[PDB]
């Protein structure tokens, strides 16, 4: 049950406090969508190719934690590079 | 035929500010201006601010073992790239005082995600009368590659203005929203 949402937005809030592990410059695009079973829903982290992101740790395989270098922006889910290509293989596939 | 891979690159936690122009590191001109902009950035941000030196080469940074053609090595470079990294690591602004970097394109291919300033003296003939005020030639080559660059993509900031105290609020407002970006709520 939705008590996973309940423990992932949990590890959120307590990484609001956590310091920066490493930051990343992207390469490509990430645009969410529902369907990204995302950890909590509404919490992914989009951005575009050449963003700069903050991570402060590791979710799960899929997912890491962190944020946008953007004003306002605010912690939530980064995608794994495992899971960007597996979206990107996904797509490739239903193209095809 | 017709002439058309990891998704995240790890970088500095904190872009590290490098000054290019308004012509060539090493000499008189270019010198006393960056020297007044480093000078105005260490009490404006006072204690969120790390300024350093970096002589290695770093424009060298990214089965025989690749090694540099001149004096600064491989090795020293990447030992430079680490301290960059860890001066970055608890979020301070980091400003890189490197000698070898005059052109955007220098780093271009590294990890280090500079934030480029390009400290420009719009009118060669301004540059010209400076500098024989004070190897005229490469200097004012140096200033006509930095004028040459497509200056949306090659610089984060264009300080242009002939009062140095107005190129200092212009730099200081983008680094202001730039430690906001990263904190949510010559030398
Ligand atoms: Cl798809």
């Amino acid at each position: 049950r939705r008590e996973a949402e309940r423990q992932a937005q949990a590890q959120l809030e307590k990484a609001k406090t956590k310091p920066v592990a490493f930051a990343v410059r992207t390469n490509v695009r990430y645009s969410a969508a529902q369907e990204d079973d995302v950890p909590v829903p509404g919490m992914a982290i989009s951005f575009e190719a050449k963003d700069f992101l903050h991570v402060k740790e590791k979710f799960n395989n899929d997912w890491w934690i962190g944020r946008l270098v953007k004003e306002g922006c605010e912690i939530g889910f980064i995608p794994s590079p495992v899971k960007l290509e597996n979206m990107r293989l996904q797509h490739e596939q239903r193209a095809k | 035929r017709m002439p058309f891979t990891p998704p995240y690159d790890v970088v500095p936690s904190m872009r590290p500010v490098v000054l290019v122009g308004p012509s060539l590191k090493g000499y008189e001109v270019t010198d006393m201006m960056q020297k007044a902009l480093f000078d105005f950035l260490k009490h404006r941000f006072e204690g969120r601010i790390s300024i350093t030196r970096v002589t290695a080469d770093i424009s060298l940074a990214k089965a025989i073992i690749e090694r540099s053609n001149t004096r600064s090595s491989l090795a020293e470079v990447q030992s430079e790239i680490e301290r960059i990294f860890e001066l970055a690591r608890t979020l301070q602004l980091v400003v890189l005082d490197a000698d070898t970097i005059n052109h955007p394109a220098q780093l271009s291919k590294t990890s280090l995600a500079p934030i480029i300033v390009y400290v420009k003296i719009s009118s060669p003939k301004v540059l010209q009368r400076l500098i024989k005020s004070r190897h005229l030639n490469v200097q004012m080559v140096a200033a006509d590659k930095l004028a040459q660059c497509p200056p949306q993509e090659s610089f984060d900031v264009i300080l242009d203005e002939n009062q140095l105290e107005d190129a200092c609020e212009h730099l200081a407002d983008y680094l202001e929203a730039y430690w906001k970006a990263t904190h949510p709520p010559r030398t």
